[PDB]
């Protein structure tokens, strides 16, 4: 049906937002200032005091850094550790040790990371452990690991006064020391000028050599109304969602009269999936808005408490991923509906001899790219950043083929070898295309 | 063979017309218009203050006042040599000792209403203000602050005889809250101090303009500067600028007095080409509309007419501006309208010349010099259309996908049109992939690799299709 | 195969000639000539002052005096070690402790006249004087300032013994107003202060040159420095420089008493090639001007004779300069003329060597038809001429359009030939799309897209045209035989 | 079509060898050898001093003494015994060493007209003209010469000269105040004067969480003309430890690889017995013997590496406060890496002697044998003009541009221009007249020879089939 497909594509090509870019950009620009100059955990305190507190409490009571963005609740600082297993190598060079990779801290210590006293429980201290279930469940995927959702937790916020109080109380007592793995700073913000709820996480994680990597993760979600997006949008969507139900009924009465062979035809698997996805999208959208509302119900009871909006943002990311698939299926279905009602065969069956050119030319490709990717990764993977791993090298070699990446540093590093490798590539491709010419000109002559 | 089409009597006449319009359009471009723009933009956009805030790196309102106090009055007002000996010419400011500052600079501001939107139901007793994005119907028109001067009351677009402006987010209207800066530098410093103490820039502010103009008489040129700062409803600031070097007065020396003869012969040539094109349509009533070389003649005629009209418009407008500049100084003179329209006039002249050259390509002919591919795509015009649609539907699907996956973290994907042009540029070998790999660690590489393989597939198919055609029959 | 032609002996003597000229060219190029220029150019152009003004970031008449009194005198005059211990050799500046400063540096200036304009009547009451852009006809020759020194009166080009100079805006003359800087750093600071106090850079100034030169004896080399600042009619400054490393003194070594043995061979080989290129004219009275090898055999002889002629002039002038430097120090020695012409001599020698290398196909040529192509010059005589004068029309139309749209904003489109080369580089995948998109975000994209589509179209057209033509003629040449 | 070649057994016993040779080259590589290099480079090359002088921006002797007494000592000494832990985790091994190579006082006799101003002359560096006498106070180990055999060391092919291995050295003491005192005493007397030609700073660090050595060498060359040219080499070494599970696995696969190469060499010499002649016909046999050679030298270096590392560690803990030469190990481990990558490439592409794919890996040789004697005469014609352009570009530019400063640099610059990596503004600012001409004519020459070769092979095919069809 023409109307059904045109409505689907205008409902996927629409629903864009031009403010989710500028919000992310403003926030990232302000909070990432001088963040990457933190190497050791000794520097976190000048940075926190200089470019984290002036932005969290920005000269309008409640908003971050210019007004325009309300702060929702407390600000959390969390940290996961490795057990203080006293190493002090010193005279330990013969039979050098292997530090364990099975270690995390889960014990309750007491002030100064010492043994605790005879109240063995799990109190809410900055020294006791907090379960992920007790906490807002959210495993964070950092850059060189996937840290847990628990740890040692402090909350300092809603003034500028209490923030500095606890920031000078943490440093005086050595809360952050050398047994500290990743550290996280978490808060949430709401912008009511362009209804958008953003969650900000700042990750300071530990590498092998004593030094830290810094990163930001922003995630936003638009809680408008899902229905009050204005006129001329509700009408198109309502007719589209009525036609989706029509087609669902069509495919239902088609399956009942079949009981089988429904999965043998492409024209059936391509519409049922579209129907299911179109239903699930609106289902999950209503569900996300409900989750947000009932989590605001908690905020209105007692603010001055940390709140995690992670469930709503996660189901919203599900809604987003279910749109790439809707778009893909719609494109395939449109292409088929067009190639049927107009004899528009793409290939003149020169791209096949009944099964071989399919898997007799996607093996040449894989072997050649694996060869060049492995070699480039072993040769240049210790200095150049585009060849750190095998898959980075795969993408970079494909880019070399396309032209977006240049051979300027691999020639500046290893001229004698890098030149011969490029030469091999070029000779191979030239021979391939010359064969493609001569076989073609010899076919149409014999 | 390049045998000549329609009689030499026509080719020679068109050659004369072509060289005439070339003399016209190249006699009015100056060799020192790039360096003028260069030095002026480098003086106003790059000079930093103490704390190092240049206009290109403004990021807050405090930064804005930092720039507006220090390196804006220091650059606008020049009253001493470098050895602190005073220049002779008094009461005027000559920037770089050569460029006379015309009139008075102007600061303008466009505000939004305290209640342009309604806050969400949950945050209705925590958030008390809603400031929508800019729109001409949501625009504060009430006094604020001390509520007295011209910087605190609203002036319509017809009181402030002014025009629109296409910024980086929207198009802004021509009215609002303004202030004209006075003669000396200390008076301007005090005026700006008064604008900053009583809080002129609050969260209702959406855009700020700084307008001024300069004239150089050594070369005969104007430079009109407009510095814009936009404050989105999402927070942040975005600076931009328009610096237009133009020639509004254009009859000073003898080389210019020669150009009036070329202009007269241009008008008589247009008269000839409009009487000639009618005797070509008086015969062929509607068969005339079949030749493609006839739409081009109409377009060239139309564009020449429009240029001839803008000539006299510009003359009258510049006379009025100079009069009002001389009679009542210390007032802002709207040079930006004339500058914008002169720039558009120059663009139109460039396009018209580009089409004149193609018409010369029409007058002479070559038997078959590049008709070789046209022949093959006139013969094999069915499968190439299938390939065109199959390439375009996937191309747009990929553009939308790239807008979905990235486009909150990367700018090149923040808009559908930006996605289209970013893909077009990928095809040519110009792309920073590390951005989209930081943005998404799994689907970044997938997007990139599948897109590149799709492009290569389509090109391979097209080549195998067209080279398998030059060998069909023998 | 390798079809060696022309009485192989001739090849074995041309190879000797080739080896001789490569011995004569590479025996006078130093390997340490790049690291001389590098340090002498990063000392004088990248050294900031207290305010942070290098020579490359001069943008006012005040930055010029910030730099000329700070990082210039600091770098010119070296008199102590890095531990504040005085150098041994006194009353002589040894830059970087190795490079001897020859003579005295010179500051020269050219200014423009006062009434060299018209002040079109609308502004005739506000603006009173108009100074034009630089041109020799409109040039000031009167005294100004205190009106008595050598920095306040005008000296013609024959009086200074000067020469032209090609800058970024125009080509300046040789005369002007100058000041020599002799003696210590304290004697130069006072002179520069005197020039600043009484305004030396005023509204009429159009260009300022700073010239000097150093000599290095470890490796027998000269570095001649000329730093130019141009003050356009619009205001501001444009800094540029020419830093030339040259070997003006030839023989001090043991290798060089051998290379002279080479060069006398050169001067007889030339006599062997001009005495035979006249016999061919005697035998082929006017058919001698048929091939182009007899045209390259004239250019190479001419360039060789010109080099032999320049050698003598260079020797005489370096003797004159070295004598003047010794007989009266504390004065400016004009080394810039000789450095310029030595660089031009080097350029001409490199071109001559390139032509001598590609003249090897005249002797030892292979046999792929003529060049495995003339097969396509069958129907090219009427097709390629039609294909070029139809591609260049549209190419130059695009060039003009790009110069008229952009060109007041983007530099690559500042002039016509700049747009020509910019488009040539766009074809090769070397473009800056953001500049074009900012200059005009409606016609910029249109220009770019239509241009790349046009070039892709003509590429595809040429390719399939040539393959189709060669196919057609091979097919008909098969058909004609049977 | 797609079919296994020449038998089923060799293909499986080769896809076993391929899988085994991929794990032996990923048991040497670490994934934290790039973070480590990045961090140590950021520490020692980018950290600025007061006056803001990094190592990358040293341009005189004053800048050298500002970097040496500032950020070098600040980056080499941390605390919170009698040891240093950089960033708390990277232990400093032994003592850092400064070394200097000088040149004689009378080496490059002055011209005639300048010998009354300039008295003595110092040539460029070369082992012939070199200074070996004491200077300054003539007292310590930094003011006397020690030959290359005493200071057990090797040449360094850094820049302009390939410097020797001896010279005048100083081993920095333990604490920071003692090193500052030593460097100040080294400066008060002119340790760097007109004779100095090169200065090396060598040290090494060891991280134990990840198992790595970072070996740093910073070179500063003082040309015969003045100023300085700095360079650096930062390398990383593994030091595998044999307790774990994975390491026992790696020992096992090591033994397997040795067995495999023994099998392959015996098979090659076994089938050489059959059909002695024509054995040089196939290129695959050349590939096999190449892989064999590279594999045996691989195991050679693999044993020598362990020998030298145990020697180093012995000397290191037996007597600290001295200098432990890690530079030899780093250099040759890098060469071993570069060789193993190539061996892996060859082993990967050696599977086309096996399972085969059609219409490409059948007629590339069929077309290559046909496209010969018309391309060998097309390569002798391309390289003449290629090297003519190389010399023209070396002589036109090359006093101003670095990419044209020597001949081989011009060769690789032209190669990169072909690949599409040029800096046109540099060439254009060097010469405003001949820069553009050089560029344009070179590009046109390349495209001309490309399309002529294309047309040559096309017409070859045409003629061939025409003579093969209507003959
Ligand atoms: C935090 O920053 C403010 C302003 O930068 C400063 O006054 C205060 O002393 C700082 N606190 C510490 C502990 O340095
Ligand atoms: C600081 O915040 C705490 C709770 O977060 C509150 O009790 C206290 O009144 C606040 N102080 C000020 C000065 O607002
Ligand atoms: C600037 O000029 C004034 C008056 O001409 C003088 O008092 C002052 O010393 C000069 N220099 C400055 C302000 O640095
Ligand atoms: C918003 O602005 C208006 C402007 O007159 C003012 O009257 C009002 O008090 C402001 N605040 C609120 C909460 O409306
Ligand atoms: C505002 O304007 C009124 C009108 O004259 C005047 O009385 C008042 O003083 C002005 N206020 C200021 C701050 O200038
Ligand atoms: C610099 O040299 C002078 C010359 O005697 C000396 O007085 C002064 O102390 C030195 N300053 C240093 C070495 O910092
Ligand atoms: C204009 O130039 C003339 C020529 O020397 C000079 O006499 C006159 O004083 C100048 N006028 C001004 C205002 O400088
Ligand atoms: C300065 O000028 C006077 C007269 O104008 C002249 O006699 C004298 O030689 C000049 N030079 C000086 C005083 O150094
Ligand atoms: C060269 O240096 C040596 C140092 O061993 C010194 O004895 C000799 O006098 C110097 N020669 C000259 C000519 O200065
Ligand atoms: C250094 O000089 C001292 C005298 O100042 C002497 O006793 C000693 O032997 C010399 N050599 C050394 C310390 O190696
Ligand atoms: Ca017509
Ligand atoms: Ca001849
Ligand atoms: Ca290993
Ligand atoms: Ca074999
Ligand atoms: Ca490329």
């Amino acid at each position: 049906q023409i109307l059904f497909l045109t409505l689907l594509m205008t409902t996927v090509y629409s629903a864009k937002d031009s403010s989710r870019f500028f919000l992310h950009r403003a926030i990232w620009k302000r909070f990432s200032h001088r963040f990457s100059e933190i190497k050791t955990v000794e520097d976190f305190y000048p940075w926190a005091n200089g470019t984290l507190l002036p932005n969290l409490y920005g000269d309008y009571r409640g908003f971050i850094t210019d007004g325009n963005s309300f702060l929702l609740g407390n600000v959390l600082i969390r940290q996961t550790r490795i057990p203080n297993d006293i190493f002090f190598p010193g005279s330990l060079h013969k039979q050098m040790k292997s530090p364990p990779q099975h270690q995390e801290d889960r014990e309750n210590y007491g002030a100064g990371w010492v043994p605790p006293d005879t109240n063995i429980t799990k109190v809410d201290s900055i020294w006791h452990y907090q379960n992920q279930e007790s906490l807002g469940g959210y495993p964070i995927q950092g850059e060189l690991a996937t840290y847990s959702g628990g740890g040692y937790v402090v909350r300092l916020g809603r003034n500028h006064s209490a923030a500095t109080r606890v920031l000078q109380h943490l440093e005086q007592r050595r809360w952050l020391d050398h047994c500290t793995k990743a550290l996280f700073v978490e808060f949430t913000v709401f912008n009511a000028n362009v209804n958008l709820l953003c969650a900000v996480t700042l990750i300071l994680e530990s590498s092998g050599v004593g030094t830290f990597l810094t990163s930001l993760q922003l995630d936003s979600l638009t809680s408008l109304q899902s229905s009050e997006r204005g006129f001329a949008w509700i009408v198109s969507q309502v007719v589209y969602y009525l036609l989706v139900c029509y087609y669902a009924f069509i495919q239902g009465c088609r399956l009942k009269r079949q009981r089988l062979a429904f999965f043998t035809r492409k024209r059936n698997l391509l519409d049922t999936s579209i129907v299911l996805i179109s239903f699930s999208i609106l289902g999950l959208s209503m569900q996300s808005l409900s989750l947000l509302h009932k989590k605001m119900q908690q905020y209105h009871c007692d603010r001055d408490r940390f709140i995690s909006f992670y469930e709503a943002l996660r189901v919203n990311s599900a809604v987003t991923h279910l749109r790439g698939f809707l778009l893909l299926f719609a494109t395939v279905r449109v292409w088929d509906l067009l190639r049927h009602h107009a004899q528009l065969q793409v290939i003149n069956k020169t791209l096949s001899k009944a099964w071989d050119e399919v898997l007799g030319f996607i093996l040449i490709i894989v072997v050649l790219l694996s060869s060049y990717a492995m070699t480039f990764n072993l040769l240049f993977g210790w200095s150049i950043s585009d060849y750190q791993s095998f898959f980075r090298s795969i993408v970079t070699v494909v880019g070399l083929l396309m032209g977006t990446s240049k051979h300027k540093e691999v020639i500046a590093l290893y001229p004698i070898l890098g030149s011969l490798l490029v030469l091999s590539s070029i000779i191979l491709m030239g021979l391939v295309i010359i064969n493609l010419f001569v076989s073609a000109i010899l076919i149409a002559f014999g | 063979e390049l045998y000549v089409k329609t009689t030499l009597r026509e080719l020679v006449v068109y050659i004369v017309f072509l060289v005439d319009i070339c003399l016209l359009t190249y006699g009015m471009t100056s060799s020192s218009a790039y360096y003028y723009t260069k030095v002026m933009s480098e003086l106003f956009l790059h000079t930093p203050s103490d704390s190092g805030v240049s206009f290109q790196t403004i990021s807050s309102m405090s930064d804005f006042w930092d720039f507006a106090q220090g390196p804006l009055l220091d650059s606008l007002y020049w009253t001493k040599w470098y050895n602190n000996q005073s220049l002779g010419r008094g009461s005027h400011s000559f920037i770089y000792y050569e460029n006379l500052l015309l009139g008075a600079p102007r600061l303008r501001q466009l505000r939004v209403r305290n209640d342009s939107c309604v806050v969400h139901e949950d945050f209705r007793e925590d958030i008390l203000n809603c400031y929508d994005v800019y729109s001409p119907d949501k625009e504060d028109q009430l006094p604020f602050g001390p509520q007295n001067g011209t910087a605190w009351t609203y002036h319509s677009q017809n009181e402030l005889g002014g025009s629109s402006h296409w910024g980086r987010l929207t198009s802004y209207s021509g009215g609002g809250y303004y202030l004209d800066l006075p003669g000396s530098r200390q008076a301007s410093a005090e005026a700006l101090q008064g604008l900053q103490e009583g809080l002129w820039l609050d969260r209702g502010t959406r855009v700020v303009f700084i307008d001024f103009s300069v004239y150089n008489a050594n070369i005969n040129l104007f430079c009109i500067l407009r510095l814009v700062v936009e404050f989105p409803a999402t927070g942040g600031t975005i600076p931009s600028w328009q610096i237009r070097t133009v020639k509004l007065i254009r009859y000073v020396n003898n080389w210019d007095f020669f150009i009036v003869g070329c202009e007269v012969v241009f008008c008589v040539f247009i008269f000839y080409y409009v009487v000639e094109e009618i005797l070509e349509i008086h015969l062929h009533r509607l068969r005339y509309l079949s030749s493609v070389w006839n739409i081009l003649d109409l377009v060239v005629i139309l564009l020449s007419i429009v240029a001839v009209g803008f000539h006299i418009f510009r003359t009258l407008e510049v006379n009025r501006l100079m009069g009002k500049l001389l009679q009542q100084p210390d007032t802002y003179a709207d040079f930006e309208f004339l500058a914008f329209w002169q720039t558009q006039y120059n663009n139109m002249n460039a396009v018209n010349l580009f089409f004149a050259w193609i018409k010369i390509f029409k007058y002479i002919s070559f038997n078959k010099t590049m008709t070789q591919l046209s022949s093959t795509l006139a013969r094999c015009a069915k499968d190439i259309l299938g390939f065109a649609i199959m390439f375009f539907i996937v191309f747009f699907a990929y553009a939308q996908l790239g807008y979905l996956l990235f486009g909150t973290q990367v700018e090149n994907f923040s808009t559908f049109v930006k996605c289209i042009f970013t893909q077009f540029r990928i095809i040519l070998g110009d792309f920073d992939y590390n951005a989209i790999d930081n943005a998404n660690r799994i689907l970044g590489p997938v997007y990139f690799v599948t897109y590149v393989f799709f492009v290569f597939f389509v090109l391979l198919n097209m080549f195998l299709a067209i080279i398998n055609d030059t060998y069909s029959e023998v």
